[PDB]
């Protein structure tokens, strides 16, 4: 199990305690909003950099 | 920081491995970085440096064995140089030298560019045997002027690059590198032996990616490149930074694939171990291992520094793929997968999650590290506010300035 999760074949994780093996059922759907706040992040610091600099 | 004790280095195998200018630098180290073996390292030292008319290091050596042999004299409670080599090395070492330089500076009055660019690399020679490294150099800085084809040109990065790691002007070799690599258009497999010298360069220059990178693809079929590094020392040091840098994905593409780097692990057993440990996540013998690899090569020339800090990057890089496949991983299992005791794992682990690039968060109470995975959309909005707020005072901010722009108030 250990081998094929760090071969990217299993998304989940190992849960050695109690023997067992929770998987990552990637339901939410997301992976979206990361990008909407890089991209808000980015171009907020680009806009204060530029009324920096033009001010 | 190095010279400690430890036993059991073969010296016999390490000095003949290699042979030169390189010998004799490793043969110092090793004396003055091994004590309760400095003598016969010395002894052995002193014994090869009077072959090749030595002259300045050679009184360096003969008075660290004087004084070696001098310290054997009172623990169970000196040598001498025998000074007629210096008449005898002299006056051998100047006859030919000026014969030598004669013929050459007559050549100069024939005019001939390989003639006179092969004289200065054999006067080169000749300076790096009698021990004088800018001597040569001067000599291989007239060699390079007189270049005609390219082989010469292989021959003078190849003779620059020998000198500047002597010299320790690792810029030299890295430049004439990529000298005479880019140009002459990327049997005799002449490239093997610059990605070999470019790789200990670069180790030597604090680098681990594009070494190990550089190391990887050095064929085997070299064989004999003792004037720089043996291939056992090359195997270890490809096998060392490609743990620490390389991933297991890439870890596994680059060693399967190069096929060199397979006969240098069947060269090393022990480091082909280690890293096949860490592919199947044995980390407990894969470091135990480790360390007994850490006093073999500590005592190394280019290794010595930068291998503990090596050494300190494969223990957090083990750490992190450990973890990486666990949600409620017992410190106590994650304890048990090395020597180390519970209270030293738990401050490594806190010490990792304060550096990052582990994502965990420890419950000393049952001593089970359980991996965090925060809402992106919880940290997005938390952010943004703060972004808002941010952006809410540099508009008061730019504000301000504008009213006190427009108002023309300032400090007279």
């Amino acid at each position: 199990l250990v081998q094929c999760i760090l071969d990217n074949t299993i998304h989940g994780r190992i849960d050695q305690v109690n023997q067992l093996l929770e998987l990552d059922h990637q339901k939410r759907g997301g992976a979206r909003y990361t990008a909407l706040d890089k991209w808000t992040n980015q171009l907020n610091s680009l806009n204060q950099a530029v009324v920096s600099k033009l001010a | 920081n190095y010279v400690v004790e430890n036993p059991s280095l073969d010296l016999e195998q390490y000095a003949a491995s290699y042979s030169g200018l390189m010998r004799i630098e490793r043969l110092q180290f090793i004396a003055d970085h091994c004590p309760t073996l400095r003598v016969e390292a010395l002894k052995m030292a002193l014994s090869f440096v009077q072959r090749t008319f030595n002259v300045d290091m050679y009184e360096e050596i003969h008075r660290k064995l004087s004084e070696a042999t001098r310290e054997l004299q009172n623990a169970p409670d000196p040598p001498a140089l025998d000074t007629a080599w210096v008449e005898a090395t002299r006056k051998k070492a100047l006859l030919k030298l000026e014969k030598l330089d004669t013929d050459l500076k007559n050549y100069k009055g024939n005019s001939i560019k390989e003639s006179i660019r092969r004289g200065h690399d054999d006067l080169g020679d000749h300076y790096l045997d009698c021990g004088d490294l800018s001597n040569a150099l001067k000599c291989y800085s007239r060699a390079r002027d007189y270049c005609t084809s390219a082989k010469h040109v292989i021959n003078m990065c190849l003779n620059v690059i020998k000198v500047s790691v002597y010299l320790q002007n690792w810029s030299h070799v890295l430049s004439y590198v990529s000298k005479a690599e880019s140009t002459p258009e990327i049997t005799q497999a002449i490239l093997t032996k610059l990605k070999c010298a470019a790789g200990l360069a670069e180790l030597a220059a604090r680098k681990y990616k594009q070494a190990a990178k550089c190391l990887l693809l050095a064929s085997f079929d070299h064989c004999d490149f003792p004037e720089l590094l043996s291939p056992s020392n090359v195997a270890i040091y490809g096998g060392l930074c490609a743990l620490a840098t390389f991933d297991r994905q890439e870890l596994q593409r680059n060693v399967i694939s190069s096929s060199s780097f397979k006969l240098f692990l069947e060269l090393e057993p022990q480091v082909r171990d280690i890293i096949f440990k860490f592919y199947e996540s044995k980390y407990a013998s894969c470091l135990k291992m480790l360390d007994e690899m850490k006093d073999n090569l500590l005592l190394d020339m280019y290794l010595a520094p930068h291998v503990r800090t090596l050494y300190t990057q494969i223990r957090n890089r083990a750490l992190i793929q450990y973890f990486s496949p666990y949600v409620s991983a017992d410190m106590h299992r994650m304890a048990a997968a090395f020597n180390t005791t519970v209270a030293a794992l738990e401050d490594e682990l806190t010490q990792l999650i304060l550096e990052g690039l582990i994502s965990a968060r420890v419950d000393s109470h049952s001593k089970i590290l359980y991996a965090r995975d925060v809402d992106q959309r919880s940290t997005t909005f938390e952010k943004s506010l703060l972004m808002g707020k941010e952006f809410q005072r540099r508009a008061k901010a730019m504000m301000l300035r504008a009213a006190v722009l427009r108002n023309q108030i300032h400090v007279k």
